[PDB]
């Protein structure tokens, strides 16, 4: 099997050559006399090409940067979700740090800083249950932590409910009014 | 001095784990006080980063050990948090391969930097959630006081 | 009991006279030489005013307008939540509706049309449950009708949660992460 | 011809509900061509409004069946619609005070418009629902397509 | 106007005679040789009762109760929501709350503990914003407060949505699953 | 590159042969006198099991199947996310079905058949926009579709929203009241 | 000795704010000792519940005054924490009235109970917040540790 | 008549998409009424499975036409939904190959089944959707009233 400074400098070598095809990692297999190098992105579009146009050149270059013999190394590709988008995989690693003695806030941190250096727009992490100590056993907390998440239009929603009995069955009802601010503006 | 051929040697043996012809090699052969200096061809990754990626802890404590006897504390600093062309520290690369004892070593005892940016932008917190390697990620989220930013 | 000539002219009246101060409506009863009317508005301290300066002003202005001799009438005021801003209000009005044979999407927008007549800035009804005819009986249905709510950004919002189990209680976790359009927008 | 008081003195009777000297008035005194002329001195109400806005159904019935044989048919449509100085027609007091019988003789058998809109911008269907008057509200959606606007 | 323990004898008075007719509270006016009490319920049909039943027999018990002469006092009756299961009124609580000096923790305490002893099933407080120091200024916090709230079943749930460009205008979509804890149960 | 029915029979093979170990699909890749078979399932822990003695079993009894001599072919692992359980998949994939002419309902049907059918407790699907001709531009509808999903106590549910300014910067409320339907149940 | 309609005389002053003939009754013509133990004839409600609800800051701070100096410290605890037949503590009452600086001095000079229910099973938290007084609410909050029960 | 070895030659020619050889065997060597009745050893897979899994639509066609000839109707129908050990039709195989042009064939000439559940409870609606062949699905979705189930 391939040793960690070939996966480190594989990666190195990628995020470089690889940098609008949206490149996240390497998987990499060795066996009799052929070495398999699996590139995951998240559009395998731009990375095999035009017939293979853009996979082997790069196979090639690679040959020249780590000094394979031709014939010797072939390049694959696998679609995979970006890890820092992937809202499963987040809640999976919120799961790992709980469970290894890892403060909410700090885990909570953690998640939201390589969210947002992922590039997205927004993260929201939210812990519930029974977070401190309460004297009712039914009662239960929420901490959560937010980036660029919803407007402050939003603090201007009431809703109700109503369930109604009908010949056909019963319905659910839902209201939802958004006051205008504009409206209850002091002066 | 010491040039590039016997340099690559050098840290061959950091990335095999050769810690038996090391010491041989630094007892007889070159100053401890040159370790230091070592940088591959290409890449310019010293052997603090072969045997780091590669998780030889005896080999990474024994360069460690070596480099700090022989140098002054500022070339030991300068030395454990040294970046390659592409601006990875060797924590970079133990942390993307998800070497455990290697980072604890290096940041427990000899103070590394988890915080320097590559020239990509990450640092050694982001690579050890990038790769899924959730034991280095959680003892960086323990140890330091890691927060969002803008 | 006063008639329905009165309550007209009275709110004829009232919506001119106190445009700014929400009035919402108002109530009328009738006693032993006495007519007592009760002002129902948003809020009650423009109404009553300086010391009653706003009601005495009124309370003389209708004796000149509907001609009742002085002392025969008196003002009063209650504050109440505007009807066509209370999703209160328009739920038990839907639930109504319904139940007087009216067609969903034709109660729905009569909700919509009085909410944002009455100055709302969205509104949003849903009416959910066995609608239409369906194979499976579990098979359920929601008809939404909704104006100003929301932004195209929401459609890039992707969520999980996980249920972890810990020594001091069984937790919640929740990820929302909003992907950034401006990283997937073609070209 | 007609005077104030005398105008006066018909639709207070239209108000009360006195449908026999109604006709006693417009059989005798008066023509019932000039019915659809008088108007209350303060508000330019006339005597349609006030029967409806009071649930007389029989007077109310009487108002429109004589206007309607008295008059042109154009007469009758602008007498049914006309407003008062603050623009309402009598639909608009009929469906405040939740008179479902008015409501459905005017829309039914005199084609009342319930989209006239007053001096506050406000129709007959807005007026209804807002005195929670669910009954003349919810046959005002079933009759008309009654959908928001802009 | 009536007095302090007037209030508090009609309150002790109209709680127990009027225990299942959802008794609110009472409002009083005095005038000219007449005291008004307005009585408020959730239910006003129980309180007037058949023709005025139950509103003479009050209004009379009244008279035994508190030494009125007959044609002094009269009773009226208001439909009002009730205050403890009123989202709105809560939430304005919760405003007064904050705006003078009560720790999050604390006022969503007090409300809760109303709403509850005012016989909800449910209940949840969540107060947003900077509520801590943080290092990036766009990084913002929620506590939640819950009693009764949700399902451990509501754990399972991811949900992505998608944007998508149509002839007829943009489309939204949002997809639900709720993955089956009975198919990932150890063992 | 492997034929169709080499994908068919292997995907028959493994659904029987790997029936709880989650088993996904199958992917499949031929080389110079070497056979590469990659097996996809949700947990690879039983799939590799004790080093790789359930592998090796397969390996072995892959070639007795399908009479490959030994050497000629070889088994990989990789963990992914189960297809029908997946939120981003069915969102991807309601969108494919939109862009190409699939009425609404009838994309909605397809998706929450295949989610069940792969085994969720509950799916929702909703599509939004101006799905109908209306009057007011501003107009937006949505069309949703579930099974199993919320409980008949949620349409007890009303919510209200206050927006407060404070010295340590504007803080958003949120209050949710449940009330009890055993107190509002007919006598 | 003190017999029903003198104890209403006494409790009718205090309703009404009459400090002046209260003092003028306890210096001279009953002893004060004697103050904590009149009470209505329907309610059982003590003099200190009818200048709690009516506001009247100065009568009760004397009642408390002097109940204090004339009785036991056991007897002054029972006598500011007395409820009514209706289970209401003046507490109650002035909880309910809004009654902010008969709260504060009930509770912080003199340690009243807010914690009391009574026969519909509600404090003066409750009551407070039951009557929109959210001044009173928001002080009892602050003072003391409240939170939801089973 | 027809023995294991020769169906197997028959079928893999199928498999291989070579109609000329099949043709010939049917005009000449054996009997075009036998076609439908070679099944591979192990799976009991029809001829029609192995072209439609690999998307001969030449060969899919032709096997089609001569088995409807040859047969009764009823033949023919018990022919295109014809099951192997496992309980797949050729149509779910074409489905999880993704192979739209046999799948049209198959359904819109032949009239085969989408519905057939095979032994793990799964028919070609679900086998496309699983293989995330979005244009066989779609197919599915229009052609046939396809809805959730209990």
């Amino acid at each position: 099997v391939a040793d960690g400074v070939f996966y480190a400098e594989l990666n190195e070598f990628f995020t470089r050559e690889l940098a609008e095809e949206g490149y996240s990692g390497v998987e990499v297999r060795v066996t009799p006399t052929k070495t398999e190098v699996i590139i995951r992105a998240t559009r395998t579009q731009d990375v095999l090409g035009e017939n293979g146009r853009r996979i082997n050149e790069l196979t090639l270059l690679v040959q020249k940067r780590f000094k394979y013999a031709p014939g010797t190394i072939v390049l694959y590709a696998e679609r995979v979700q970006d890890r820092g988008l992937s809202a499963v995989a987040q809640a999976e690693s919120m799961k790992f740090k709980l469970l290894n003695g890892l403060a909410i806030r700090r885990a909570a941190y953690g998640v939201v800083r390589y969210v947002m250096e992922s590039g997205a727009k927004g993260c929201e992490v939210v812990v519930s249950g029974k977070l401190r100590a309460a004297r009712a056993k039914a009662m239960k907390f929420a901490d959560g932590f937010l980036i660029h998440s919803g407007q402050p239009v939003n603090d201007f929603i009431d809703t109700a409910t109503r369930h109604v009995l009908m010949r056909q069955g019963v319905l659910g009802i839902k209201v939802k009014i958004m006051r205008d601010p504009a409206k209850s503006r002091t002066g | 001095p010491l040039d590039q051929e016997d340099q690559d040697t050098i840290i061959l043996d950091a990335r095999a784990g050769d810690l038996d012809s090391l010491k041989d090699i630094f007892t007889t052969l070159v100053s401890p006080e040159l370790l230091s200096t070592c940088k591959e061809s290409e890449s310019d990754s010293t052997a603090l980063h072969m045997a780091a990626a590669n998780g030889h802890i005896e080999t990474v404590r024994y360069i460690l050990e070596t480099v700090s006897r022989a140098n002054s504390a500022e070339d030991l600093k300068a030395f454990v948090n040294e970046v390659n062309k592409t601006g990875n520290t060797a924590l970079h690369w133990a942390s993307l391969n998800g070497k455990l004892d290697v980072v604890k070593l290096l940041c427990d005892e000899y103070e590394a930097d988890p915080f320097i940016r590559n020239k990509f932008g990450h640092d050694a917190i982001f690579e050890a959630e990038n790769s899924g390697k959730e034991e280095v990620e959680t003892y960086f989220l323990k140890k330091y006081d890691v927060e969002p930013e803008d």
